[PDB]
């Protein structure tokens, strides 16, 4: 996250962090749905032109945390994947369409005063909160800067932009399953995701019944909070069949 | 469930530094 | 990165 400011203990109950064997090493961002189920970028785990192209026994998934290096004793968990699940019709090839997977862990984590599942938008939530000027929260432990890290977790609040404005400011092909978010130039303040943000939560809280609702994942972007430029989401809520499909049945 | 409620915040009606942001620029 | 206990490396 650049230009955001330190998360407030318990802020984000349901971040998580992608974190490799070996080395060991930050991955990518993620969240937590369910006891069971890890939402993340689809790209934290498959990306060929980088000869990304990790395993379930290649990962840890790290939850309840703050600080990024310390290993939080009495407070973080870590759980071993028993699956993964890329969304079949993944673009890494063109755009990074449909950049999503699901994760299963091995066993359930048991929740607490830090961790705490987000909610998944319905149809409802999604139409009324997915609004240009509304603004949502993204949170990580990746860069500051374009390029180091954080000591703690990052968080910023961004608005939600207009599709011509996102897609006039890029020559990569936006489709509908995604968007973009970010301050304009003339409006003063800014921010933005940045590398190791990847996989991370972008939410909202309903004004409606009060509950926190995930709307995107920290997809892609170009630099990091240059102006003119917006950081791309998956449009969590367009690709909630396939959630529901695979939860479901497996 | 009972998704979305922050054990910190939500559940004891406390209000983090921020959030007001988020709703003052929901106007519908 | 503070090390993460065997335990979990298994
Ligand atoms: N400013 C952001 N919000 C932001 C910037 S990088 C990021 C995390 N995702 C990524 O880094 C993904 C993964 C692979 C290619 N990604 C990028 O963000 C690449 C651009 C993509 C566009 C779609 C086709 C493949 C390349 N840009 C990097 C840069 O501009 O520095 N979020």
């Amino acid at each position: 996250i650049v230009e955001g400011s330190d998360a407030e203990i318990g802020m984000s109950p349901w971040q998580v962090m992608l974190f490799r064997k070996s080395p060991q090493e930050l991955l990518c961002g993620a969240s937590l749905i369910s006891d069971r189920w890890v939402l993340t970028a689809a790209h934290c785990l498959l990306y060929p032109p980088w000869d990304k192209n990790f395993t379930e026994n290649d990962l840890l998934v790290r939850i309840g945390k703050h600080s990024r290096t310390r290993y939080e004793r009495n407070i973080e968990k870590i759980s071993m994947l028993e699956k993964i699940y890329i969304h079949p019709r993944y673009n890494w090839r063109e755009n990074l369409d449909r950049d999503i997977a699901l994760m299963k862990l091995k066993k359930p984590v048991a929740f607490s005063d830090y961790i705490h599942p987000v909610c998944l938008p319905d149809r409802e939530t999604a139409a009324s909160l997915l609004q240009a000027g509304y603004k949502g929260r993204v949170t990580g432990w990746g860069n500051l800067k374009e390029t180091g890290q954080p000591s703690v977790l990052q968080v910023v609040n961004l608005p939600i932009v207009e599709r011509p404005v996102c897609k006039d400011s890029t020559r990569i092909r936006i489709t509908d399953n995604m968007f973009c978010a970010g301050y304009k130039p003339d409006e003063g303040k800014r921010g933005d995701a940045c590398e190791g943000d990847s996989g991370g939560p972008f939410v909202m809280k309903s004004p409606f019944n009060n509950r926190w609702y995930q709307m995107g994942i920290v997809s892609w972007g170009e630099g990091c909070d240059r102006d003119g430029k917006y950081g791309f989401y998956t449009h969590v809520f367009r690709l909630k069949k396939w959630i529901q499909k695979v939860i479901d049945q497996f | 469930a009972d998704c979305g409620l922050r054990p910190l915040f939500e559940k004891k009606s406390l209000e983090d530094k921020t959030e007001r942001e988020l709703l003052e620029s929901y106007i519908d | 990165y503070e090390p993460i206990p065997e335990e979990f490396a298994q």
